[PDB]
């Protein structure tokens, strides 16, 4: 039957790149890996397109959005005559229009908001639950939302769960993809995170920036090229290490990669984990560990909690001591 | 742009005035990068305490040019972003100019999705 | 009504790029371009997803195949309950359903390609002239081929049409997107095309080698990169350039670029138009402007008759003659 | 590879031998580029001579690695695609390594779509 055919024909497609090219690639462990998408928008959208193509099985989309008109033009899994809808049920019912075997689900589910009044504690309490066990179901978290304070919540949870975190963004003609650091028990070294490279905690940006629609104003070109990247990206950290080196059968494994359309340049870059992180800071997670979502609802409603528990508080006051001398 | 200011002759002197006249200083040069969307900041150059870490620098930089705390940003040292731990004597051994200054530019960190 | 409104949306999401971020940038030129795609494959159907977004009104595809059953998961237009059915019409109707004011076009037209022996001279010499008539119609052609001798044609045709070609090319993991050259009738400069850079004529590469599959044996992720930035370079391209650069409002506008995924890289390359190349050097240009179909059916069936006008032969006899010493 | 097989030193000497051994011949070490779908080629050292263009130095390469005429490569010197027309008298005084040997890769090019 055609599904039979679809089936064992991209199969021959993924087997031949092993059989013919790379020997050593592992096709199971990607097809095996549990994805779960973050955002459903035009990221979420082209990954799940590179992440089908290359055989990948469970996608979970998670997004509180519905279709706008603006949209389908520049999130590839929607139609003109999909506008108004919910859009994660939707992108799943399009990966399986593609690929009918796909297992493929989508969750209109609200992430609690750094910065942001609690308008019913109950309600998102039951929010933060069901993300945390979500991220605790799959295997490859992307983070893929539209907003700096989205960012935090799925980033603790994930560090928390020990899950492997991608995380891309896009400006108007530049792009940043990231995978973030884990902890690990013997080995001090640990990589960066999104919240690792500027020193405030996320908060409430949105209430009051105008102009809605800036945020889907970028060069359609970013977020193909940011979304490729962040799958291969993928494939090759779920491959094997080379004894000596930094490297797989898929090739390079960089923390981080940043992209400019103007001058078309690609830069691989890698940064620590920083001590006072607001996300990843140690003290953040014993205070995690400690209280969890008694915690959080504090952090939550009060962003300069976390600067103070981080250690971002006093690192500053040492610069308001300086004196009138690191100016004229 | 500065170092298109046609002074390098002179910049190795004024990074060597620098060097004796004040002692725990490193001069800097910090400029918004090219085609980022983040506010401007005329005064571009800097002497500042060597024991400073990155993220005291950053800080000093997020001041002048007066940006709200909701929004972020991330500097690029010849390219590289570096660790905000780092102390920015270090910093400047590592990617100190031919001239004797230390560039860094500044630029908006990218949130959309 | 739905579609007034998903006209005015998307037309407001680019006027923004132009009144908030760009002031310079002209929107109009890339709207009204006729896009003539040549090829609707994974970077036919990629390279339209990024054309639309931009919001290019017209495209046109040309391909002779049908949807495939491993075709969906890489060919971003298709869906399962297409597959057997003619690729090129399906992509333009699925871009209406897309947007629905799309003037987008699709015509099943094969490419006369060089090396192959001409089964039909009567009913080829319709697809010439067919295809030099889209071309002619059209102001920018990309070339999405999945050939080296495809290629061929159609980069003659619109070298001859003054049209301007960006050619895109994949391998497993890696890509190549460039912009031929054109004739300058003051200008002695001239920039390299897609056969300027090795020393044979293009000929049958497919009647022989097996494993027909592997022409879509690739990384996902290097067919959405090639189409991004194939589609920025256009966008680049139609921008006027500044007094004392190679530059437009929106950056660079680079011959060549190829990039990597293995360590994920990109290099910008530029070429000049080579004297002995067997689609752009002026012996094979004055050859067809002398005979048209009656050169190019010669050429074609007779692919070492294209080294003997461009001089091929010349300089590999040269070699020939040199003695038993450019090796041990 | 080659340039890891230890000998720098010895390179430039080997390089400068050469130089005076032989006369209108450029030294060039010839290698299959990394992860590119192309036939090897063993013998990787050549001595050119200095009035052949790039694409007569193609030819002897394509012959070497018995490459069938409807397959393309290109070749990488520095990182760049040099132009076919040049002579490799040129190309060696703009590209030559510190060692004083060209090194040039070559490629598979690409035609899926
Ligand atoms: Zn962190
Ligand atoms: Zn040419």
């Amino acid at each position: 039957d055609p599904l039979k055919i679809a089936d064992q024909s991209v199969d021959l497609n993924l087997k031949l790149m092993k059989w013919r090219i790379l020997p050593d690639l592992n096709l199971d462990i990607i097809k095996n890996t549990k994805v779960l998408l973050l955002g459903a928008g035009t990221l979420g959208c082209y990954v799940s397109r590179a992440l089908i193509a290359w055989g990948v099985r469970k996608i979970t989309f998670v997004d509180n959005g519905t279709v706008s008109y603006s949209n389908p033009v520049r999130q590839a899994l929607y139609n003109f005559e999909d506008c108004g809808k919910p859009k994660a049920e939707l992108a799943a019912a399009s990966l399986k229009r593609i690929f009918p075997l796909m297992d493929a689900t989508g969750v209109k589910l609200s992430i609690p908001m750094i910065g942001h009044k609690l308008v019913n504690e109950e309600a998102q309490h039951k929010d933060f639950d069901r993300l945390r066990a979500l991220i605790k179901e799959h295997d490859i978290i992307f983070l893929l939302v539209d907003s700096r304070e989205s960012r935090w919540l799925p980033s603790l949870l994930s560090n928390i769960e020990n899950k492997t975190v991608i995380n891309a963004a896009l400006g108007f003609d530049s792009y940043l993809v990231m995978r973030h650091g884990n902890r690990d028990e013997q080995s001090s070294k640990q990589l960066g995170c999104y919240f690792c490279h500027d020193v405030v905690a996320p908060t409430d940006s949105l209430t009051d920036r105008t102009l809605d629609q800036m945020s889907t104003v970028t060069r359609p070109g970013v977020a193909m090229m940011a979304s490729s990247l962040a799958v291969e990206l993928m494939t090759s950290l779920l491959q094997t290490k080379y004894s000596g080196s930094e490297t797989t059968v898929l090739g390079d494994i960089p923390h981080q990669i940043r992209g400019f359309l103007h001058n078309f340049s690609i830069l691989k870059l890698e940064t620590p984990a920083y001590e006072h992180c607001p996300a990843c800071s140690p003290k953040v997670i014993e205070a995690f560990t400690d209280l969890g979502w008694e915690f959080v609802k504090k952090a939550l409603e009060h962003p300069l909690y976390l600067e103070e528990i981080s250690g971002l508080s006093v690192i500053k006051q040492e610069v308001e001591r300086l004196g009138n001398d690191v100016f004229e | 742009t500065f170092k298109s200011e046609y002074p390098f002759e002179k910049r190795k002197a004024e990074s060597e005035r620098i060097a004796d006249r004040f002692k725990n200083r490193i001069p800097v040069i910090c400029e918004k990068a090219e085609k980022s969307d983040i506010p401007e900041i005329d005064k571009r150059k800097y002497l500042v305490p060597a024991d400073l870490t990155v993220g005291q620098f950053v800080y000093v930089i997020r001041k002048r040019i007066m940006l709200p705390p909701e929004k972020a940003i991330f500097i690029f040292v010849n390219d590289t972003l570096p660790p905000t731990a780092a102390l920015m004597s270090a910093i400047y051994q590592e990617h100190k100019d031919k001239d004797g200054f230390l560039y860094v530019t500044y630029s908006g960190e990218n949130t959309f999705g």
